[PDB]
């Protein structure tokens, strides 16, 4: 009766530790999403700045909002947090107990995303100008949407196991 | 006339909420008051 | 035939708990009127 | 367009039927509960 | 907000199941006891 | 299907992985009374007879 | 787990210091009939057989 | 710093206990049974 | 028994045991 006990109670903390962290991941994919947003529009604008009718204080007007975007996402990259700690900021990975026993866990890898690592920093629309604006911008989408991805599946695991856990308890 | 706005008037779907949670609470607590008053009352069968 | 544990409430909360999930993304989905709001309904339906 | 509104923008009529058939499972589970936390009273006529 | 709700909240369905497995309890032991605590009487009854 | 690109070919393959790790997962940390159920090839016997 | 921060760590800490405090404190001082039983690795020798 | 195995060596502390509590559980059943063969014994004595 | 207690540590709360004596925000 005492393992038993041990074992339920160490499940229910299990699946309490679980269902935050499928709160932590839709936290992330939210800010991936903001971010996703924001490229999209950075690369409407280089679409509208390709074409050679526009004048020339029109690229430094295009050139000035997409370097407000980039900033934005810079900032919404940097300063996202969840409880204390960071997520876009460091490429570590978060460590879930699931199991409710000694080592097993469910892992969420968490990749630095800015600016820099998404590359095309120094854009520069206006001057000098990158050599494939659009295929870097798609680069970028893509990575955006391979994070998502990669993060989107976490949750349907975490739900699975909230599920198995649930059931395992009322079975004990 | 927007920025007094943000700040005065209230959002309708947040307070109704509330009104409803309130609601339960209240209800709730009624009924587990109204039946913690017939826990004392063992002691008058103990003395049969 | 032992009061110290149910054995019914409990099945019956996981099938409730169960249930909510499906009405949680049935409503959601009503109210966004797009079919993959997160990742978690279909990542691979997100990129394309 | 029509592609993407192909493969997003889920259908309204399929979600309706979703949620009220949740509704009703939710509706049911909450009534077989209150049913099943009424078992463990027979226990107390055992007693006396 | 959801985070803190699973956290600090509690589900009254479990709660309810608690009150009333407490409750009968409760009554069982005062049943049980309304007699546990007369059996001197037999000595009594002796004489 | 063949309208699909690449990337989605990878996504989709990226689920598919997370689901059947999730799957060797679930598999192998099941565990009553302290033993495996369903890591061994082994049989466990219940007493009735008395 | 990992997504709690180090203020809750802290927390944790404290209470699991506390409770393991307590374990101390009650294998410390709890004696029947002037003789302690959880700190003396003796055993006690009881006559029966008249 | 951080124990290695907390779990580990939580279970062997619970385990710990539990055996000492079932070698004392055992030593009060034979001390009843020794109770009911010493009153049988006085009664035929 | 003489020192089987448990003791209930204490703080001296106050406004300037907290910080920043008299906090404040408009200069």
């Amino acid at each position: 009766a005492n393992r038993f006990t041990s074992n339920i109670k160490g499940l229910t903390q299990a699946a309490r530790n679980a269902n935050d962290g499928i709160s932590v991941a839709q936290t992330t994919e939210g800010a991936l999403s903001e971010i996703n947003n924001n490229l999209q529009r950075i690369r409407e604008l280089t679409v509208q700045a390709s074409t050679g009718t526009n004048s020339d204080s029109d690229l430094d007007s295009i050139q000035d909002e997409i370097k407000s975007r980039l900033d934005e996402i810079d900032r919404v990259s940097g300063q996202t947090q969840f409880n204390g700690v960071n997520v876009l900021a460091k490429d570590g990975s978060m460590k879930i107990q699931v199991g409710a026993n000694d080592g097993q866990t469910i892992t969420i890898d968490l990749k630095k995303i800015d600016s820099d690592t998404l590359g095309l920093n120094g854009f520069n629309v206006n001057g000098e100008s990158t050599s494939d604006p659009l295929a870097a911008l798609d680069d970028a989408i893509s990575q955006i949407d391979k994070f998502r991805s990669s993060l989107g599946a976490v949750q349907n695991r975490l739900d699975s196991a909230v599920t198995n856990l649930n059931n395992t308890t009322t079975n004990l | 006339s927007e920025a007094q706005s943000r700040i005065q008037d209230a959002d309708y779907a947040t307070e109704v909420s509330n009104m409803s949670k309130a609601q339960i609470i209240q209800q709730a607590g009624n009924s587990v008051l109204a039946k913690a008053n017939q826990v004392p009352q063992q002691v008058l069968s103990l003395l049969q | 035939q032992v009061i110290n544990t149910n054995s019914l409430s409990l099945i019956t909360q996981n099938n409730i708990n169960k249930n909510q999930s499906a009405l949680s993304s049935s409503i959601e989905r009503l109210s966004s009127g797009l079919r993959i709001n997160s990742a978690k309904d279909d990542a691979a339906g997100q990129a394309i």
